[PDB]
């Protein structure tokens, strides 16, 4: 269920896309952000680990549970360049 | 093992 | 994009199938409920103008943009036997 | 014409095969997704929808256009046991 | 039931012949493009896959459900060197 | 001369092997990637025309001139199913 990915922030910025937050459902019923693109050549990317369809929970402490896509945009956009990411892997019964 | 196939 | 159907619940109601909703997105940024079915046999069905993936706008004339989905529902099992739906089509 | 299938995972997955991609041509001329092979006995084939030489669409709304095979087998992998996949399907001009 | 084809294009074509279409159907009541020949030496007959009697699904990413004969041999010959196919195989010689 | 060789990659693969490369010459003086086998049943055999000694120029509009082992086994694994190589014969 939950990792922790590290990141220091490219030039290009974290290159990953999300969808998802209240109003926006990603699907429906869940209001969480959702990884959708892993943008190629980028800090995402290159560190490897943060995959599409994992949901995030925090960026540095700041919350993106139950939050706007745009909040979470803003959050995304106005870190420092090292970046601590909090996300949900899905999982199943086998 | 010594040979690289496609 | 709007027409109007009249139906007349059957023995089996009305039959067609809904989703979406206020906190139940059918289609992400969009509230709207949404046809997902028409059952066959059904009162939809014999009447031909509803199809999967029309909006309902209102039932009686009661609003169904910017309701949860359980209002939705509520609103459609309350009706009588005639039945006045508002609906766009994509 | 979209077709939306639910498909809740068994214990070896989904149980269909894909090819497909940017870089990965299924059809000549087309990037896009295609369901290959369809296992027996597995949730595909349960619920009964999909088909072999089905185009993908979308899964759990992740878009699967333009995309490389490996963004699809990430898409259609890392979810949980219920997935919405969203097909094309031909209709007919009548003529 | 389905199966996809994958072939090479020879000098003569794809080696096959189709009959059916709306408005000229093969069997009555059915609309269906079906695989009437397969040219000895040709392309389809070399690749082996292809059969008499298999109804033609799609080629490339051309839908050929419910279309004229016309439409289907614009299509087919519509094909550049490499070609997929995609039939349904007959259940009973009928 | 030039030869186009056009095949269907099989669930095998395309069934040929190679030697050559940047850094791994297959004849002292020469980086050219060189078909080293033919593989009994596979796709390259069923079609006839490739042959062991010819040179790979390209699959499917990648170079294959001046390139590592590395960068010609990836360029020839990640291929689709249609496979265009442009070869020289000896």
């Amino acid at each position: 269920k939950i990792m922790e990915i590290k990141l220091i922030k490219g030039p290009k910025g974290l290159g990953f896309s999300i969808a998802g937050g209240v109003g926006n459902q990603h699907i429906p019923g869940d209001n969480s952000i959702y990884v959708t693109k892993i943008i190629e050549g980028g800090a995402a990317h290159k560190d490897g680990k943060l995959q599409i369809g994992d949901k995030l929970l925090a960026v540095n402490n700041v919350c993106l549970e139950e939050v706007t896509h745009e909040e979470a945009v803003t959050a995304l956009k106005n870190t420092s360049d090292f970046v601590y990411l909090k996300v949900a892997k899905p999982t199943s019964m086998y | 093992y010594l040979v690289t196939s496609v």
